[PDB]
């Protein structure tokens, strides 16, 4: 599809996203509040374990395998979560008796599973996982739409759902195994995250990085050798996108978390083991999992016997200018 | 031309980012966020908000910005949603209902002057309250209705105390109000203990310090029964039961003590522990038991250098060579001695060992240091092979986390709800005062005993004071809520007098004067204004309220932007303007710069903003006065004749003060904090306060509290005037609480499930539950959660209804089952609505209102009453409930 002149790249650190849901709310008050996007948050954060937004969304199918398109399933409404409803003019203005519940009867939501995890006490682990569109080098959605309406931007690489061009096939939904396109059932129009390129148009950090308030997000170009991503991604190796068996190479990379507490044994005391497991980070980043938390453990022991450690100080982000794009407006 | 091929249908998404106007805004809840914000509008409607990002960085340390949270960018919601109040409402069927008539605002208030004017002829001025809390979050807001009150003698209420937020012990400790460092300091701390402390839902704009803190080289402890959101990312978690975390504490100094790594000479100098206490009363040696005319308030250290008892400096009844003004936060002004004052300099202050001494009255008799009667209770009782017993955390565990918080320098204690809002929390932060007294990091930089709950620290409060109580704090009737709500609300609490006789010392502190009681002459509480917290949704006891106090009321009286559940039960519902319409100050203890907002647009359909209001309200007042040939009258209290004829006058100094900017601006300049900066300036920036409390406001570093006694050695506005430990005042010997020791949570609810309330993400208590985005990022209502170990014989799965009760009420909510969740108890975040996704009842039906005792002590020294200064902790976390299984709706999963 002929390579970007420069790639807008993002980093993810996961020692430090709260969990606080900041940047969905941003993003969905900037982009989401039309027609036939309620159940649409192009930004969301689950809970790692879960069964994420669209719930068993990592089983959904689509990317490449060996270099083939793969068409995956459409997720049904329900699994994205049908958005509760609620009549508070009834019962606070009108005298309708009842409680003000939510409708439908609560079986299903994006964040439904927050802060469950799993394991048993006092094991018992979960992490946050922001995500959003990867912006991948290689856009599933982009070679299966029949109709060329989703394409790459030539000056950051943002992938864009064309409005006009779309017919609704959804091949795309299909084909994205991040479930990242949301078919609006209102316009008949797939949508998506733009990548904040109006903001980005004007030097302003996207609204998930430049509001994100556990300081945990970086953006750039990664052809910028003095940004953070580029440091993060190319320099100390330390930020790997996520599923990289779809194929499709993101260019969104988590820093996965060294951050947390032990294991703690039946006696009451640590084992040397985190309690998030590496099996479940291998499971989201792959097998570079275990050198990139080697080189972060050992980097931070630098910090703690009170010597410099460069790697750490990008990832502190004392200065947010340092982390990205400028975030004022 | 230079465009990309799709460049023209790409301006449909950058019409999406666009306005025409910006202005500053914030969202004046009480969170502790006070984040600075910009609003955005386009052709007269706001779109949305965004972090302004604009607060100056500090050197060699992460910026506060961005802040901002979850609910903060979705602020707007609230000028738009289904919750606004639009006009003036008068109930027309039973309160609570929801049934109304729009009035105007003329009618609406016009019954509320009419009323009032009756209730002073009729009753007693005092038979009229404001509630109206934290006034750092808005202060203009709160001095509204507060100086409304304060011309026509109605009384005022507490909050800091009544919310539990209080650091009691803190008081008790270190004869302050509260104080605290900003939070920027934690990034210059080695050692972090978060000690009932949620930052992850619960401080989210700090949060990034914590975690920065860590990648900086720093460890931190959570300790938590349950496995919380922060504890994710610290280096040790200890899961102590439920309150017992005083035996934890109270373990770990014996460690510290019995393998000497504390700071003794910092506990020389800063503490009361080397004061000598006589073995046959066990109270301490005092001037007035060895000379003629000596004093009660003076004391003796064994000086160890001239074998020789001393007279420590800087007590009670040592006053200062001129003294000072009496300041709010303070027991008494300090400030006021000069700088070295109780510096240590060859004293050398014995710790350990019995000294004989001769009294006044010929006799002899042995005395002991505090810290020796402490230590020896200490290796008796609070070994960590005991602590073990109690806790459940091991002994090996306990000494490790005793030895590290000892050996890192600096090291700092960060604690919040979760060991404040407990019977006996304030014997719970003496222990950990104790913990940092002896480790010596008190007054420095990363050290410290430091708590945050509410936004309680308005920084320039003497501002505040002065639009407020223009004619002084000590001509303002003030109730002490709690003891207030116990009373009207005629509450049970469950406790067996002969266990605990609430009611002998309840009446007893009422009787002699150390506790006030509103209305005085037992008249019932007659006219309730609520503005800026929502007082029933949120009050302990709730139940009681419902039944036994709110019917006592005639008139009561919301102003509020939204129909919350205070609003709902009331007879009159003013429309506020929202954040976004209104001028204000918004302030907090977290961050050391002043917020503000201003109106993006005017205030929506008929609403005013809060100054406004109780301006329009005055004047009818004033007409109400005069129909009922009731312009002016006696009030004996304050030998204060009121003028009811003049009351517009006085609200705003004869017109000064019309406008809210002015009033916002009289604030700023009346407090050495903030005079030179003007609303124009806080309008463009956020700007740093000027000074602060206890301790210089350093250029370019963190605020740390108590310097002033700590590095200046100014005496602490103590009895003892230092840090003291031992309070031997017969209330505190009553309760075993002479010295820091465990005392075991109040099991007087006879139920098997201790009942946790901890604050949520989610929402800013009651404000944002009912937000339709906020309920969509959850499970579209409230949740109690519960282990699996009890839900699963209970037959109780994930998201069914249950049903939790005692004999204060019953609560029925949807249960989310978290493996985090400690067996033998249930959380339920804080207070959802009334009206929200419940069968029956809220948070509050299962809690009463409970009085320690040791709250209750006003007659010793730093121990009186003064408003949010002292008083009855509202404790909630004591609570026990059962819970089963709610059978009448069992929906399918799928
Ligand atoms: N079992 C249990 N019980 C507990 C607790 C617990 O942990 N467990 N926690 C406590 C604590 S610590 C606190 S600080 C209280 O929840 C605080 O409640 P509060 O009424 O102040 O906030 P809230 O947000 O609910 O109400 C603020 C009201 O003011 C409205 N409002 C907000 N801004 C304005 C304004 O500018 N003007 C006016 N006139 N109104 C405004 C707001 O809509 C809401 O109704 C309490 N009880
Ligand atoms: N998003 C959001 N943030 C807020 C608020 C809000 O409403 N929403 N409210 C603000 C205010 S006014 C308050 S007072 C604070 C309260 O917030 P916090 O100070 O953090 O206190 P809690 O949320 O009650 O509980 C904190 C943790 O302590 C635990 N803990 C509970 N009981 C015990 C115990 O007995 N011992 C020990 N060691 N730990 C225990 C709880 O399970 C919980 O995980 O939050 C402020 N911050
Ligand atoms: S805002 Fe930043 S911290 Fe809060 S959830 Fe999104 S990424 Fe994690
Ligand atoms: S994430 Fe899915 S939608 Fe975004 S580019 Fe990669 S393939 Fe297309
Ligand atoms: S980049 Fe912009 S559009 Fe994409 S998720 Fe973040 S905020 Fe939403
Ligand atoms: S609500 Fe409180 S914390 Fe959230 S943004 Fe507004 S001020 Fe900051
Ligand atoms: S496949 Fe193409 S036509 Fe639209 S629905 Fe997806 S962009
Ligand atoms: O204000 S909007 O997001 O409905
Ligand atoms: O139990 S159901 O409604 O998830
Ligand atoms: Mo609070
Ligand atoms: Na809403
Ligand atoms: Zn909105």
């Amino acid at each position: 599809m002929k390579a970007p002149r420069r790639q807008l790249t993002y980093v993810t650190d996961l020692n430090k996203c709260i969990g606080c849901q900041t940047c969905t709310v941003a993003c969905k008050k900037l982009w989401t509040t039309g027609p036939g996007q309620d159940f649409m948050y192009w930004r969301n954060v689950e809970t790692a374990p879960g069964l994420g937004y669209p719930r068993n969304w990592q089983t959904k199918g689509g990317g490449y395998k060996n270099g083939e398109l793969q068409k995956g399933k459409i997720p049904p409404m329900i699994d994205y979560g049908i958005p509760f409803e609620f009549d508070y003019a009834g019962r606070l203005f009108e005298g309708k008796p009842g409680r003000v519940r939510p409708s439908p009867t609560p079986r299903s939501a994006p964040n439904w599973d927050e802060d469950q995890g799993a394991g048993e006490y006092p094991n018992n682990s979960f992490f946050y996982l922001p995500r959003m569109c990867n912006h991948c080098t290689k856009p599933a959605c982009l070679e299966a739409c029949p109709n060329e309406a989703i394409y790459k931007r030539e000056q950051d690489g943002i992938v864009v759902i064309h409005q006009d061009k779309c017919k609704g096939a959804q091949a795309c939904v299909q084909s994205c195994p991040y479930a990242k396109p949301y078919f609006n059932p209102l316009t008949n129009k797939a949508n998506k995250c733009i990548g904040c390129f109006p903001r980005i148009e004007q030097g302003v950090a996207p609204a998930c990085v430049a509001q994100c308030v556990g300081r945990a997000m970086h953006v750039g170009f990664v052809d910028d050798v003095n940004s953070s991503v580029y440091k993060l991604i190319k320099q100390y190796k330390v930020a790997l996108p996520l599923h990289p068996e779809f194929g499709t190479e993101p260019n969104v990379f988590y820093v996965p978390p060294v951050l947390g507490p032990r294991i703690e044994m039946a006696n009451g005391e640590p084992s040397t083991d985190p309690k998030i497991p590496l099996a479940q980070l291998e499971g989201l980043f792959g097998k570079q999992v275990r050198d990139v938390l080697a080189i972060l453990q050992s980097e931070r022991e630098k910090k703690m016997k009170g010597l410099a450690s460069d790697l750490m100080d990008v990832l502190i982000g004392r200065r947010s200018t340092d982390m990205m794009i400028s975030p004022l407006t | 031309s230079g465009a990309f091929e799709y460049s023209g249908w790409e301006n449909f998404h950058r019409t999406q980012w666009s306005w025409d106007k910006k202005t500053r805004g914030a969202h004046l809840v009480n969170c502790t966020g006070a984040c600075p914000h910009f609003v955005y509008s386009k052709d007269g409607v706001v779109m949305r908000e965004e972090q302004s990002k604009d607060i100056a960085p500090m050197p060699n340390i992460p910026e506060y910005n961005p802040r901002g949270c979850n609910k903060g960018e979705c602020g707007h919601d609230y000028m738009y949603g289904p919750h606004r109040i639009k006009y003036p409402l008068i109930r027309v069927g039973e309160r609570g209902e929801g049934k109304w008539r729009r009035a105007t605002w003329e009618e609406a208030l016009d019954m509320i002057a009419d009323k009032c004017v009756d209730t002073i002829k009729n009753h007693a001025p005092d038979c009229i309250s404001v509630y109206s809390p934290v006034p750092a979050v808005s202060p203009v807001s709160f001095s509204a209705g507060h100086r409304f009150a304060h011309y026509i003698g109605a009384h005022a209420h507490t909050f800091y105390d009544w919310y539990g937020d209080h650091p009691t012990g803190q008081t008790q400790t270190c004869g302050v109000q509260g104080d605290t460092c900003e939070t920027a300091d934690w990034f210059n701390s080695k050692y972090i203990i978060l000690w009932g402390s949620n930052p992850t839902q619960t401080r989210i704009p700090d949060a990034h310090f914590l975690s920065e803190a860590q990648l900086n080289g720093a460890k931190i402890v959570s300790i938590s029964p349950d496995y919380n959101s922060s504890t994710i990312k610290v280096d040790k978690w200890i899961h102590p039961q439920p309150g017992t975390d005083g035996a934890l504490a109270m373990a770990m100094a014996h460690v510290i003590i019995k393998e000497k790594l504390y700071d003794a000479h910092s506990l020389k100098e800063q503490t009361d522990l080397s004061y000598l206490v006589r073995s046959d009363t066990k109270r301490f040696l005092r001037e007035a038991d060895v000379v003629a005319g000596g004093s009660k308030d003076k004391f003796y250290f064994w000086n160890a250098k001239t074998g020789k008892p001393v007279i420590p400096k800087g007590s009670w009844g040592d006053q200062p060579e001129k003294k000072g003004s009496p300041v709010g936060f303070l027991g008494r002004n300090t400030f006021a001695f000069p700088k070295g004052y109780i510096d240590l300099g060859d004293l050398d202050p014995a710790l350990e060992g019995k000294f004989n001494m001769q009294l006044l009255d010929g006799k002899t008799v042995e005395v002991r240091p505090v810290f020796e009667i402490l230590k020896s209770r200490l290796m008796a009782d609070n070994t960590p092979e005991k602590a073990a017993k109690i806790t459940g955390v091991t002994a090996k565990a306990i000494t490790e986390l005793a030895r590290e918080f000892a050996t890192a320098k600096p090291s700092m204690i960060i604690c919040g709800g979760g060991t404040q809002h407990w019977y006996y929390s304030d014997v719970l932060l003496r222990a950990m005062h104790l913990l940092t007294a002896l480790t010596g990091t008190e007054g420095t930089n990363g050290g410290g005993m430091n708590h945050y709950i509410g936004q309680w620290k308005p920084a320039f409060v003497a501002g505040l004071v002065a639009l407020a109580f223009p004619e002084g704090v000590n001509k303002q009737r003030f109730c002490q809520t709690t003891i207030w709500t116990y009373i009207h609300a005629e509450v049970n609490d469950e406790i067996i007098s002969s266990d605990i006789d609430t009611e002998k010392y309840l009446r007893d502190s009422i009787t002699t004067g150390q506790m006030p009681n509103m209305p005085e002459q037992g008249r019932d509480p007659k006219v309730f204004f609520v503005y800026r917290g929502n007082w029933l949704n949120q009050a302990k006891g709730q139940k009681y309220v419902l039944e036994n106090l709110w019917p006592k009321l005639e008139l009561i009286v919301d102003i509020n932007i939204r129909m919350d559940s205070t609003a709902l039960y009331s007879d009159v519902v003013l429309p506020s303007a929202h954040w976004y319409e209104k001028l204000d100050l918004n302030v907090t203890s977290e961050h050391s710069y002043i917020n503000m907002t201003e109106p993006a647009i005017k205030p929506m359909w008929e609403s005013k903003t809060d100054w406004q209001i109780f301006l329009a309200l005055a004047k009818r007042v004033e007409m109400a006065a005069k129909r009922k040939k009731y312009e002016k009258f006696n009030d004996e209290k304050f030998k204060w004749v009121r003028d009811l004829s003049n009351l517009w006058n006085q609200m705003t100094m004869d017109g000064k003060l019309a406008e809210d900017e002015a009033a916002a601006q009289y604030i700023l300049d009346n407090a050495p904090q903030s005079k030179g900066i003007t609303i124009q300036m806080l309008r463009e920036k956020p700007q740093r306060f000027k000074s602060n409390w206890t301790s210089p406001l350093k250029e370019g570093v963190p605020y740390t509290p108590f310097q002033y006694f700590v590095v200046d050695k100014k005496p602490w506005p103590t009895l003892t005037g230092r840090q003291q430990f031992y309070l031997d005042h017969d209330t505190f010997f009553d309760m075993g609480v002479e010295l820091p020791t465990y005392k075991a949570p109040i099991d007087a609810d006879k139920y098997p499930f201790r009942f946790n309330s901890p604050h949520s993400r989610h929402s800013v208590h009651s404000t944002f539950k009912d937000n339709v985005l906020m309920l969509r990022l959850q499970r579209g209502g409230p949740s109690i959660e519960m282990s699996p170990l009890d839900a699963k014989p209970l037959g109780i799965k994930d998201n069914d209804w249950v049903e939790a009760w005692n004999n204060h009420g019953k609560v029925i909510c949807r249960v989310k089952i978290r493996n985090g969740e400690q067996r033998g108890r249930v959380s339920m975040w804080h207070c959802p609505e009334l009206y929200m996704d419940l069968l029956t009842g809220g948070s509050q039906s299962v809690c009463p209102v409970r009085i320690n005792p040791t709250n209750l002590v006003g007659n010793y020294g730093h121990l009186f009453f003064r408003p949010n200064y002292y008083g009855p902790a509202g404790s909630q976390r004591d609570v026990r409930v059962n819970v089963k299984r709610y059978i009448g709706a069992t929906p399918i999963s799928f």
